[PDB]
RNA sequence: UUCCGUUAACGAACGAGACCUCAGCCUGCUAACUAGCUAUGCGGAGCCAUCCCUCCGCAGCUAGCUUCUUAGAGGGACUAUGGCCGUUUAGGCCACGGAAGUUUGAGGCAAUAACAGGUCUGUCAUGCCCUUAGAUGUUCUGGGCCGCACGCGCGCUACACUGAUGUAUUCAACGAGUAUAUAGCCUUGGCCGACAGGCCCGGGUAAUCUUGGGAAAUUUCAUCGUGAUGGGGAUAGAUCAUUGCAAUUGUUGGUCUUCAACGAGGAAUGCCUAGUAAGCGCGAGUCAUCAGCUCGCGUUGACUACGUCCCUGCCCUUUGUACACACCG
């Protein structure tokens, strides 16, 4: 019975990774992961699935889809939905106590693969281009 | 310790050691946890105080690198510099990269200054010593300047002026901009002793 | 140096990077970039950016090119 | 199949393919022009022609409905207008347009019912196999 | 490879620079953009990976020809500098010292003629309609 | 060519929406005619 | 020829200088550890910084 | 004979569409109409921005205004005499109602 | 002037805080073929092919569909827990936890008394005064506000190689769209066109059509190789086209050509503490056409600092005053 569907989210781009419990599928967009573009920012997106090693693939499918946002900010909501669909289905599926390891493993590279980023562009104020900038000053 | 972790997978951070027990701490390449595999990452840091004695001394150098104005905000190509610089950093020594930039951000410090300081009621400058992380800051900051004007309207490269900065500087030599800064510093310091 | 306005004066296209410079070049690291030596070999580029088109074929050294088209150097192996 | 491969490389093989894989008719303006106001120079390539036909082959290939103003606006771009800021500027529309009857009369693609260029379903095959047929 | 390589060619007495592709030292010939450069290089049917003065005398003779009859090429009405012109209405590419007696020739027009545009040559102040408080 | 519904003044108008008013006329109606101003 | 010693800042005693610029704080020799001198530092320092000190004898006084 | 009818909705005020919305919905529910809604729609936000000096001087100020207008729609499966049994309730404030025949 | 508290004070009013909006969280709730997964059915293409496996398109009494999208109602955060400091008061610093621990961020509103602050050039808001036909009224034609020895202010583009040009690759959010007449504001698709731009049948009063906004910077592949060079694009010549009743003092946009100064900038000076500066484009106002501006939106995205009264100021207390239009006395 199973089936997930789950996301991760940054500044606007918001990626969802819905999963077969199929072989050894991992793609986005129908493209490899092996091939997400950017071509340096492409550790990032390997980042879950080096932590966990395929060994904790052989047994799903995920046909991740990204929408919106902009180029590093879906890198780095792949990541997150990567990391979270992951855990979402070993808690769900494989059990509560195996899972505690890939947390554990997780938030001890880095808290920031499972709990998304607060942080937005905040508006921009009159007087002054910018969100905290302001228009040149002159006395004379 | 367990350290199946190389960043860009080629580059192994075990076997690191440095030298100053002062920039153990301010240093994040010992303990488990500063080990990431790229000198990128959407950090939360700057929200609190000495929240950056922990970034990675790779990424932090990174930040430091996308300077003057055109270069601002793109991480990317600082990355990517970083990349080649630091390939052809083993592609002379033949030694962890890695030991040469951590000895080079070691050895282009200096231990200490000259401030403004007045007392009793009257001022005129007076030197100090260095707090280990200002230390680091003025070394990243000052050897990503060297290479900066070594590249400028240059025909030769910025990942490669960078690495011909870090390689002499981690020898000791006085061949860069960094130790130079570093030394007219400290006699400064020195004179105002 | 003046190095693609003399991509043709002749020595050039006879012995000087016909592992007559970049044979000892290389011998300091034994692996020293093309682009790193662009000015240890002081001279610049696109007759050095040629070259190494050349001595690829030529069959001398090791190669990589990305980004900046940042290529490198190998001496013998 | 072409989705798995590097998006580069197919673009480099499908280049040489509608070159060698028999040959079609060919403007005799082909070679003057900068293919976008905002340029500055004709494309430096010889066969540029031939990669401008591959690229639209496989937007075509993983899109329905692409029109000859779509062409102009994705592969128009920046446009610096000299001291003034530069901006957005689409590029020249007639180039696309030989490219989409080449392809038309090679039947790779064709006219969309709804408006639009879709795949043919035999061009899909064309595409398919010479993607397959890369590292 | 440069055997009988020539340092400056003297095109068109011009001063080609020896040293840059046929491409851009065509360019210091007034007349002879980047663009217009690049598609002489096309209908004469040049290697272009060449630098000028490793290049033969055939070409430089085929260079002279496609300048000195482009329309003859089939190249359109629009690259060259001189369309519609109201001497004689013939489309023509104005040459290296031909373009400083063109441009005499239109401001000497203008200047008979009384134009505002001529008299505001004439005084030497900008003459396309701009400001001039605060610049020039 | 065009004047405030209310004041009948041809400089600096609204005329998106069709409001037709001037930017001064525009605020004194402004909260009647509905823009309420959450911010 | 001097050596340089390190010491430990074992509590910061203030925030002095005329601008509000350097730290004022208390240096615990490692060496000899009962050897506490007081000195002037400049930049971020918290507590039980290890500390680079090139003269041992040039030390602040309270509120130097 | 139980056609396809369509209840398009909207008004300036969130309670006050809130209110009516469920007014007719429950309309529905008492009928035991074949009822799909209230489906939301996004919200459009008119906005200008003036300056809120009426001579131009001092430091430029302005003022951003903005009317919400929301959108709101329900499908009604029934006939057009069942749905004016229905829809003739009281109709609270300022919210507006424009049933349109759908195919 | 937030509180504890002291207390010839007691009790109260505005301001602060509270209040409102946007953003951050919810696999919890209401739903949603104008939004959208998911599965199945077929359909295309690849393939141990015969079935399958993968990417695609089409429609549904597919949902014991709502994660993604929208927007309603709610919930959540209070420094609650712990530690140390604290009259163990008001509180403060630290640590787990949590999306959130500068009040979570950003704004909106914002007091008494004023200033001889700005505006009679926003008003059929307005006193007084001037004008009232041979008019400072109103209308029309043309010029003018745009004229340039020169000084100043906000900006735009650059001085390159951390780059320029040429392919290829691909990702937002804000918003915007009058009967506009014989398709008419935004404009899809097809054809003509090198470009500008044209002709045709269309769509939308809009989560429906534009546009699921295919934005650039950035990303790879070459080309240039330190050169006022292909950086830089001012200046001007020649020509075409669109808007407009009308383009001249070039409306604007193309094409080809001209290739100007500018080598990181003197004394001085501006803004800025995290999605912030900086870099990048987009939308909107203005608009028959003109955006180097102003107002918003997203994208990439950091150095340093967490302090002080040194300078420039503001608040309070003591203090001195020959000042009060108040030290510009
Ligand atoms: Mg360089
Ligand atoms: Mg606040
Ligand atoms: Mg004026
Ligand atoms: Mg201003
Ligand atoms: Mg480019
Ligand atoms: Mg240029
Ligand atoms: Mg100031
Ligand atoms: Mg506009
Ligand atoms: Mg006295
Ligand atoms: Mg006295
Ligand atoms: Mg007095
Ligand atoms: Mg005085
Ligand atoms: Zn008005």
């Amino acid at each position: 019975p199973g089936t997930v569907q789950c996301f991760g989210r940054k500044k606007t781009a918001v990626a969802v990774a819905y999963c077969k419990p199929g072989r050894g599928l991992i793609k986005v967009n129908g493209a490899p992961i092996e091939l997400i573009r950017p071509e340096m920012l492409r550790l990032k997106a390997f980042e879950p699935i080096l932590l966990a090693g395929r060994s904790r693939f052989k047994d799903i499918d995920m046909r991740i889809r990204v929408r919106g946002g902009g180029k590093t900010s879906q890198i780095y909501s792949i990541r997150q939905a990567i990391a979270k669909s992951l855990v979402a289905y070993y808690q769900k599926y494989v059990d509560e106590a195996a899972k505690k390891e890939v947390k554990e493993i997780f938030a001890r590279y880095d808290r920031t693969l499972l709990v998304a980023d607060p942080r937005r562009c905040e508006p921009k104020k009159f007087g002054g281009r910018g969100a905290r900038a302001r228009f040149q000053k002159s006395y004379r | 310790p367990g350290g199946d972790v190389k960043l860009f997978n080629r580059w192994t951070f075990e076997d690191v050691q440095v030298s100053d027990i002062s920039l153990n701490d301010y240093l994040a390449v010992t303990s488990m946890k500063h080990y990431t595999f790229l000198p990128h990452s959407a950090g939360r840091y700057s929200a609190k105080r000495f929240r950056k004695a922990q970034c990675p001394i790779i990424e932090r150098l990174t930040n430091s690198l996308m300077m003057h104005g055109r270069n601002n905000g793109k991480k990317i190509m600082a990355v990517r510099i970083i990349k080649h610089t630091m390939e052809i950093i083993h592609l002379l020594t033949d030694a962890n990269p890695i030991q040469i930039i951590v000895d080079a951000i070691i050895n282009s410090g200096p231990r200490e200054d000259a401030t403004r300081i007045g007392s009793a009621g009257v001022v005129r400058r007076q030197a100090v010593d260095i707090s280990p992380l200002r230390r680091v800051n003025q070394a990243i900051y000052l050897l990503t300047t060297g290479a900066r004007e070594s590249a400028f309207r240059n025909v030769k490269t910025i990942a490669e002026c960078l690495a011909d900065e870090l390689i002499n500087a981690a020898k000791g030599s006085s061949n860069s901009y960094a130790i130079k800064k570093k030394d007219e510093i400290e006699r400064v310091a020195k004179a105002n002793r | 140096g003046k190095q693609k306005e003399k991509v043709n004066n002749a020595v050039l296209f006879d012995q000087a990077t016909y592992d007559k410079l970049l044979t000892e070049v290389p011998k300091y690291k034994q692996i020293t970039p093309s682009v790193l030596s662009e000015r240890l070999r002081i001279n610049g580029s696109l007759a050095r950016r040629a070259i190494k088109d050349l001595m690829e074929r030529g069959l001398i050294r090791m190669v990589s090119i990305h980004s900046s088209q940042q290529i490198f150097t190998r001496a013998t192996n | 199949t072409v989705k798995d491969v590097n998006p580069h490389e197919f673009v480099k093989a499908y280049s040489a393919h509608l070159k060698r894989s028999g040959k079609m008719e060919l403007p005799e303006w082909v070679d003057i022009v900068k293919t976008a106001r905002f340029k500055e120079l004709p494309p430096s390539d010889a066969d540029w022609y031939y990669i401008r036909a591959a690229s639209m082959a496989r937007k075509i290939y993983l899109r329905q409905g692409i029109g000859i103003g779509g062409f102009q606006k994705i592969y128009g771009g920046r446009q610096r207008n000299g001291s003034r800021p530069p901006h957005f500027c689409k590029s020249s529309g007639a180039v696309s347009r030989n490219i989409l009857q080449e392809l038309q009369k090679m039947g790779i693609i064709d006219v969309d019912p709804k408006g639009g260029r879709l795949i043919t379903s035999q061009g899909r095959r064309d595409l398919d196999q010479v993607a397959g047929t890369v590292p | 490879a440069g055997e009988e390589f020539q340092h400056i060619l003297r095109v068109l007495n011009t001063n080609v620079d020896g040293k840059q592709k046929i491409m851009f030292a065509l360019t210091s010939i007034k007349g002879v953009g980047r663009r217009f450069s690049n598609i002489v290089c096309k209908k004469a049917d040049i290697d272009m990976n060449k630098r000028a003065g490793e290049l033969s005398a055939e070409e430089m003779d085929r260079l002279m020809a496609v300048v000195h009859n482009p329309r003859q090429f089939k190249v359109p009405d629009w690259f060259l500098n001189r369309k519609k012109d109201y001497k004689d209405g013939r489309f023509s590419q104005v040459v290296s010292n031909a373009v400083d007696m063109k441009l005499r020739d239109d401001l000497e027009r203008l200047k008979k003629i009384r134009n505002h545009r001529g008299l505001r040559h004439y005084w030497g102040v900008r003459v396309r309609g701009q400001h001039t408080k605060t610049t020039g | 060519s065009r004047v405030c519904r209310v004041c009948g003044n041809s400089h600096g108008l609204i005329r998106k929406y069709g409001l037709m008013c001037c930017r001064q006329c525009f605020r004194s109606n402004a909260k009647d005619i509905g823009f309420i101003k959450y911010r | 020829d001097t050596q340089v010693k390190l010491a430990v800042v074992v509590k910061v005693m203030g925030r002095t200088g005329s601008r509000g610029q350097v730290t004022q704080v208390r240096v615990k020799f490692l060496d000899d550890q009962n050897r506490l001198i007081m000195r002037n530092v400049k930049g971020p320092v918290r507590e039980g910084d290890i500390l680079t000190l090139l003269e041992s004898e040039r030390e602040a006084r309270r509120l130097r | 004979v139980q056609h396809r009818i369509r209840i398009t909705l909207s008004s300036k005020s969130v309670k006050n569409l809130e209110k009516v919305c469920s007014d007719l919905v429950k309309g529905a529910k008492e009928k035991q109409l074949k009822v799909k809604g209230p489906v939301r729609m996004p919200t459009k936000v008119l906005n200008i921005t003036t300056r809120k000096s009426p001579c131009g001087e001092g430091t430029n100020t302005w003022d951003r205004f903005e009317m919400r207008v929301h959108k709101r729609v329900i499908d009604l499966v029934s006939s057009p005499d069942v749905v004016k049994q229905i829809t003739s309730i009281t109709i609270e404030p300022g919210v507006e109602v424009e049933v349109t025949i759908s195919d």
